[PDB]
RNA sequence: GAGAACAGAAAUCUCCAGUAGAACAAAAGGGUAAAAGCCCCCUUGAUUUUGAUUUUCAGUGUGAAUACAAACCAUGAAAGU
RNA sequence: GGUUGCGGCCAUAUCUACCAGAAAGCACCGUUUCCCGUCCGAUCAACUGUAGUUAAGCUGGUAAGAGCCUGACCGAGUAGUGUAGUGGGUGACCAUACGCGAAACUCAGGUGCUGCAAUCU
């Protein structure tokens, strides 16, 4: 029936952690290990603190919406969610900050020459005779067209083509290791 | 090998038993789970012979609690005494659990701000299959029709089309008012009364027809709607005498003197040269 | 998607700090306050300590010896109703409720299939929140069971579009005014042709109405009225199966008609004119009302809630004797008929001049007030169930809420994107549902004048809407050939 | 009253490792004798001596259960003149054999197909394999209600009256 | 296939981290009491916690290879060792690691009046709810080992973080208070651990706003005796406690509208 | 292991013994099982819109790259993934 | 006390040769027209509680079985190893005082605890 709580020294709060920290004192003779009626003291001490914490939480600003069935984002019109201040508890991280900051022999060249990074528009190209689109890679890429193309007009000449293909592919994948090591 | 009886790891208890899918249960138990803190609830439904079971479940660190529950055999007291496992029996069980819950929590007839907050529940199918037009989803449809709010879809109902996306309500209406059981009744009774005699034996005890059975289901829906009270059976011949009788029929263990006596008799009789 | 600007650095420091523990702590003034009603009453100047609002209800109920709570309003300043002395002798007004609360309409059931055409009109049943009939653009109509969401007694008979549907306030007659210029009565239980159609009109049927229960001799059948583009209003007796007589005041099309409470009829037409008939003089016109600038549409009255429920209450205790039905109608009518203690029912007329008119037909042919403010043609209007408010839906994506007594402005409900088509008050004056030319439907809380829930789900625009009688379901439908029931 | 010897299933198999038309003919004799659609089979690897590859479409069989399964069982047991051996009975209590010239039961010559035969196998049991066949509460059977060889050998030297064939 | 690279992405060092994984490894000495205390603790870290089955002869304050190997191989940052001895009865070794390096270790001793979940009136719970925290005594603002244990328990139990908190999901509360008052030099007091479940009853004196509370125990109830500690290296502290990095006379009002001041 | 006509040492079948000794875009810490293994059905992916990093001569409202988020898109009855 | 549904702790809960189980619960069990899937209604689907029996399935017990589990000065306050003195041997690597802190062997003992709800002569 009584609601308020008083303390000679007022508590401090971490309202994002739903937690409170106390600078008040205990009494050894209220909670001695040899004391039978002992946990009544913890109860009569911490009921006041959870009182003050619910008191600070229900005095918060809140959040409401107007949504409906199948709400894919969040709450609905019936939910009402309090908005908590952010934590001030500085508690450590478990892994350092993931800083992979190098340049790797192309970014430096593109900086020391006026090359701008390209626009990254589409995967597909346009075929002429026929009139399909047939992407340049991703599905039946226009690279692998000399593969099935029947007659070649002057060693089998398509095998050389695949040989050069994999030549450049492996040069790229080699320079990959070169940049990773340096 | 003793090493082969020693080295391996066993599944959990209810996993050695065929009762619980722990994978699906984890997919249930970790709700979202990065957004908010709203407690989850569950609607468990099981289909055996002669029993349809439906319950509302809220888990805990002790392991589980049942908030409400219904069993296919209260339907006599509202007016369903036959076919306690069909699609309409499932509809009735779900409608009963819905109305029971919404009366017991007092909807009609710390969250101090607002408000009604329609009740949320997720259907747990258990080890049951997911086949088009089943009676688990009949109980689901009945539960939702009763007034609960259960997220679900519209392809797992009797009549839905795999050809295109439509759900014919005629076949649903028949499956609610026993049109299937009654069309089967007619297709059997027009020809033979031996299969029709064995089958529908209570229906020859009470002389029921197809239109009358649709009538029974119609009346019984609003009969459930009227008073879903769930008073328990009156408990005749109670628990202490129950346990005394079960104790009488139950076997017991032994004592160390009994075991030493068995060992002595055996190794002195059949071990000393016959 | 556009977002809300995130907070600032200092704005987060204002969040981390404590805030405003409120205790209503001590809290002892020698405070003075005077009670008052709204029409006339003022019943007196004391010095208490504190009190709660529920306790104001209790104290007034004990001072008058009623044993129903009230709503309490102070300092009639936007009229804001230790919770009423914190925003700054106090003037307090007490206003009864007829307390019967229902849950808002939030979720959805599934879209019921059926006829393959654009649904046109809809109507629940007055005596059961489980029965509904709609008339679709197809040459038929349909009745649905709402409790398992399945059709029931697919009804046929008309040979054109079934424009207007109506229910009889007793629960026996479903009248389907068809585009073919006749009507057909229907049996809500079997769906058989009650004889044949009630022919007599020339151009397509538009609207229908019924005599209220408190105006039929106990043991006699109710009568209907029907209007068409012809410009006349034909009376119909349910059992004679012939028209009795016609009233022919207007020249152009008559849009809607309504069978008022004290034995009168009202008809607005496309003649920018509203005309009043007395029926006990064999259907004679008395008052012509020429105050509009463009043709008038959807004339409405005050007590249509009582004129429509038909002695059925918000519980559903079906009638025992015709005399019991008559006494029920009389009580449920006088509940809101003599609000100030004088038998009063008003009329509100909307028209394309972007204005609306308040009318008191017993009093004069002058209007009381003219409400302006809309920017496109006003399409629909409705009085509140308690007769305390008016609302209007226009074609400029807005809704306007009025004072239902002296015709004042209060606020505008905003949020719709295309034109608004029709609204529906709650059963308990609490919420207000609206459907519009966009996909969504919406509901509004009239207390704080804000939107509670918007709810989508359709494939095209919506044409019809209506709440239940008890406040359980709301029915929808339009150009997507699907019915939808919306509940809590 | 329950440890009976019901006839469970008869599998008629033809394993001719050919991806041609002889397999089609085996399937058509399965269609015109058993009726139901014949299910095919493939090859796990290469052997270079049996004439196969991986997924070679080597065999085809049909499983029939019930009254018609009993019918084909009695017809194929009559063709062997009721002469079955003390082997050909799996220690768990099932049997099988083979007869060529499928004019022995059913079809006629009709050289439009050739001639083949149905490698039979009759699987037998007691009633009660549902605990080892169903999904919820899938357990084991008991050595009490586990069927064995010689009891069904007696149930077989019952009607259709086989000869002893080496005890 | 790609499920393998999904794991490496999940084990990447994130801008702001995910939930904390905690591991429970058995020591070389164990009893029913100690194992059951372990399990009544792990009944709170679900469903984000891993446990080993077979025992392990590991010494925390002595060697440091297998502990870092374990914390890596399970991707966990919190390690709880449950071990006993005659020299030390029921010593719980709590371990906080950062980047697979020991951030700190702490020795705790549970008393001989402990309790299991089935010792009190077993009021219902719900699996995986955010707790509430309450800290008593004046020592928790200056005392060094006390700051360590406080931050340890916070980074242990609190799970995750959000910005929207629903109001029904406030069911239980964790109370922690020292063993009376003590002054410097004299040995340390014990710290307690009480896991309640709070309820609400209308007051009629504060309005509909603030109702009264009453607490009940569900288990366990523990007293902890502090022993050996570890302290991390200053450079590792500075590194681990860093801001993730993700303007004058310029402000943002509503509707964006980046404004400015002229002065 | 028992058997099953052609058919052998491996051809194809039916039933138990099965802790992972058969498989993995893993090599260690273990194994997920009614799977992360096999087969089957539905299906895009270089989507678009703004704060952090840097660079443009319309300094050029991000024009674009990139980090992060948020609306979406796929599937599932569903919780979800 | 028996029995069923949702579970926690996940072998003191398992594997093996047998014995037994009143009632109630549940399995076995017949069917193929409706929804549903295959080569095949054995699996899933649907129907009834209709013709039957405990052989099942399930449950308890019986075994010094395998396996497993607990406590203890059971090894062992020690094996080992971190600190202080000229303790020493030239040394392989180890004496003297505080610490930290083990294991196989052996002894006693044991082969499910239960949360939430329904139900039974």
């Amino acid at each position: 029936l009584p609601v308020t709580v008083e303390k000679p020294i007022p508590v401090v709060y971490d309202l994002g952690n739903l937690a409170a920290f106390d600078s008040n004192v205990l009494d050894k003779n209220d909670l001695d290990s040899s004391n039978a009626r002992r946990e009544e003291k913890i109860k009569s001490l911490t009921r006041d603190n959870v009182q003050l914490l619910i008191n600070q939480l229900l005095s918060l600003p809140m959040k409401t919406t107007t949504e409906s069935v199948g709400g894919t984002g969040g709450q609905s019109s019936v939910m009402t969610l309090l908005q908590l201040p952010d934590p001030t508890t500085d508690l450590p991280r478990e892994k350092p900050l993931p800083k992979a900051k190098a340049m790797t022999k192309w970014e430096k060249f593109a900086a020391k020459k006026g090359i701008k990074p390209k626009e990254r528009a589409g995967k597909m190209i346009y075929d002429e005779a026929s009139g399909e689109w047939v992407p340049k890679w991703g599905y039946k890429g226009a690279n692998k067209k000399l593969d099935d193309q029947w007659l070649v007009e002057v060693i089998d000449p398509r095998t050389l083509n695949r040989a050069e293909r994999k030549r450049l592919v492996k040069k790229n994948e080699k320079q990959q290791r070169r940049n990773m090591k340096n | 090998s003793s090493a082969y009886s020693s080295r391996f790891q066993t599944p959990f208890r209810r996993r050695r038993e065929g009762k619980t899918d722990y994978y699906q249960r984890k997919r249930l138990v970790t709700q979202h789970k990065a957004k908010y803190n709203t407690p989850k609830y569950r609607l468990v439904v099981r289909f055996t012979n002669k029993d349809i079971i439906c319950q509302i479940i809220s888990s805990t660190i002790t392991g589980d609690v049942v908030l409400a529950a219904a069993y296919s055999h209260e339907l006599p007291r509202y007016g369903i005494t036959h076919g306690l496992t069909n699609w309409a029996a499932a509809y009735a069980t779900g409608l009963l659990i819905a109305r029971r819950t919404l009366q017991k929590l007092g909807l009609d007839e710390e969250a101090v701000e607002d408000g009604p907050r329609p009740f949320k529940v997720f259907l747990d199918i258990g080890l049951q299959r997911t086949t088009t037009g089943a009676r688990v989803f009949g109980a689901l449809k009945g539960a939702s029709d009763g007034g609960l709010y259960v997220p679900h879809s519209e392809n797992r109902f009797p009549g839905w089309d795999f050809e295109t996306e439509e759900i014919d309500p005629e076949l649903l209406r028949s499956y609610i008012f026993g049109g299937h059981v009654s069309q089967y009744m007619e297709e059997l009774a027009d020809d033979d009364e031996e299969r029709f005699s064995e089958l529908f034996k209570g229906y020859l005890a009470d002389d029921i027809d197809a239109d009358s059975l649709e009538d029974i289901y119609t009346s019984a829906h609003e009969a459930i709607r009227a008073d879903p009270a769930f008073k328990p059976t009156e408990k005749k011949f109670t628990k202490e005498q129950y346990a005394a009788e079960s104790k009488k029929y139950r076997q017991t263990k032994l004592s160390k003197e009994e075991r030493a006596a068995r060992v002595a008799a055996k190794i002195a009789a059949l071990a000393g040269q016959q | 998607s556009t977002l809300i600007p995130p907070p600032s650095k200092k704005q987060k420091k204002e969040a981390q700090l404590p805030r405003e523990v409120a205790i209503i702590p001590k809290d002892l003034p020698n405070v003075s306050i005077k009670f008052q009603a709204l029409d006339t009453g003022d019943n007196a100047l004391r010095v208490p300590g504190a009190i709660s609002e529920k306790q104001l209800e209790e104290l007034l109920n004990q001072l008058n010896g009623t044993s129903v709570p009230y709503t309490f309003s102070c300092t009639i300043k936007a009229s804001d109703p230790y919770s009423s002395l914190i925003k700054p002798q106090i003037t307090l007004l007490y206003t009864p409720r007829a307390v019967f609360k229902v849950k808002p309409v939030t979720r959805s059931s599934s879209a019921i299939a059926g006829h393959g055409s654009t649904i046109l009109c809809s109507a629940f049943a007055p005596h059961t929140s489980s029965r509904m009939v709609t008339g679709a653009g197809d040459n038929t109509a349909r009745i649905w069971d709402c409790d398992t969401q399945t059709p029931m007694h697919t009804l046929k008979g008309h040979y054109n579009w079934v424009l207007c549907v109506s229910w009889s306030p007793d629960g026996e007659v479903i009248a389907t005014g068809s585009m073919d210029n006749t009507i057909r009565l229907w049996d809500p239980k079997s769906g058989q042709c009650l004889g044949d159609a009630l022919r007599g009109h020339s151009k397509w049927i538009t609207s229908l109405s019924w005599e209220p229960i408190h105006l039929v001799k106990p043991g006699s059948k109710p009568r209907l009225a029907s209007s068409s583009k012809d410009g006349t209003i034909k009376i119909w007796d349910t059992v004679s199966r012939v028209c009795q007589y016609t009233m022919s005041g207007h020249t152009n099309s008559v849009s809607c008609v309504k069978w008022g409470g004290q034995g009168l009829l009202y008809s607005g037409s496309h003649d920018r004119t509203v005309r009043v008939w007395d029926i006990n003089s064999q259907g004679r016109c008395i008052n012509i009302l020429k105050s509009h600038a463009h043709w008038v549409n959807h004339l409405s009255l005050s007590t249509d809630y009582a004129l429509r429920i038909g002695a059925f209450d918000h519980t559903g205790k079906k009638p025992s004797t015709p005399e019991e039905a008559q006494k029920k109608a009389l009580e449920n009518y006088e509940k809101i008929c003599k609000k100030n203690g004088n038998s009063e029912e008003m009329m509100v007329t909307a028209s394309d001049d972007y204005t609306m008119f308040l009318w008191n037909p017993l009093k004069s042919t002058k209007p009381i007030a003219r409400m302006t403010g809309h920017q496109k043609l006003v399409n629909h209007v409705a009085f509140s169930p308690d007769g305390r408010y008016i609302v209007s839906a226009s074609f400029d994506n807005s809704i306007k809420l009025w004072d239902g007594r002296d015709g004042k402005f209060i606020s505008t409900f905003r949020g719709h994107v295309a034109s608004v088509y029709q609204v529906a008050w709650s059963s308990d004056c609490r919420l207000l549902v609206s459907c519009s030319k966009d996909t969504t439907l919406k509901v509004w809380d009239v207390r704080t004048r804000k939107l509670s829930v918007d709810l989508p789900g359709h494939k095209d625009e919506v044409y019809t809407v209506d709440w239940s009688v008890d406040g359980k379901r709301v029915c929808s439908g339009g150009k997507d050939k699907m019915v939808r029931l919306w509940t809590h | 009253p329950m440890r009976d010897l019901k006839i469970e299933k008869l599998v008629l198999n033809i394993s001719v490792g050919e991806s041609g038309d002889r397999l089609t003919r085996a399937s058509k004799v399965l269609e015109q004798l058993s009726g139901q659609t014949p299910v095919q089979s493939k090859a796990r690897y290469t052997v270079r001596t049996f004439g196969i590859r991986r997924n070679e479409k080597i065999a085809v069989h049909v499983t029939v259960r019930g009254p018609k399964a009993e019918e084909i069982l009695e017809r194929g047991l009559k063709v062997k003149e009721y002469q079955l051996r003390d082997r050909n009975f799996s220690a768990t209590g099932n049997f099988g054999f083979g007869i060529d010239e499928h004019i022995d039961l059913g079809i006629k010559y009709d050289p439009s197909i050739g001639i083949f035969g149905m490698d039979f196998y009759v699987v037998m049991n007691r009633p009660g394999a549902r605990v080892t066949r169903r999904k919820r509460c899938k357990g084991t059977v008991g050595n009490s209600h586990k069927t064995t060889k010689e009891d069904t050998v007696s149930w077989f030297k019952q009607k259709y009256d086989a000869d002893v064939l080496d005890k | 296939n790609a499920r393998a690279k999904r794991a490496l992405v999940k084990r990447e060092a994130k801008l702001v981290e995910n939930v904390k994984q905690a591991l429970f490894i058995p020591g070389q000495s164990c009893n029913k009491n100690l194992h059951d205390i372990m399990v009544d603790l792990s009944a709170l870290k679900k469903p984000d916690m891993k446990r080993f089955n077979r025992k392990n002869d590991i010494h925390p304050f002595e060697d440091m290879s297998p502990l870092e190997f374990f914390s890596e191989k399970n991707d966990c940052s919190l390690m709880v060792l449950m071990t006993s001895s005659k020299k030390r009865k029921n010593n719980m070794t709590f371990i906080r690691t950062f980047g697979y390096k020991i951030y700190d270790m702490i020795e705790l001793m549970v008393a001989d009046n402990f309790k299991l979940l089935s010792d009190f009136k077993k009021l219902t719970f719900t699996v995986g709810l955010k707790p509430m925290f309450t800290f008593q005594g004046a020592a928790f603002d200056t005392h060094p080992v006390y700051k360590q244990i406080k931050s340890l328990f916070l980074d242990f139990f609190r799970g995750e973080s959000t910005d929207l908190q629903d109001v029904a999901g406030l069911q239980h509360v964790i109370s922690m208070t020292i063993q009376g008052d003590f002054q410097d030099g004299e040995p340390l007091p014990n710290v307690l651990f009480r896991v309640y479940k709070l309820k609400s009853y209308k007051s009629d004196q504060g309005g509909k706003r603030l109702p009264r509370i009453e607490l009940v125990e569900i288990g366990p109830r523990l007293d902890f005796k502090i022993g050996r500690i570890h302290t991390p290296s200053p450079d590792m502290v500075t590194e681990a406690h860093k801001k993730p990095k993700q303007k004058k006379n310029v402000e943002l009002d509503i509707m964006g509208d980046k404004l400015g001041r002229i002065h």
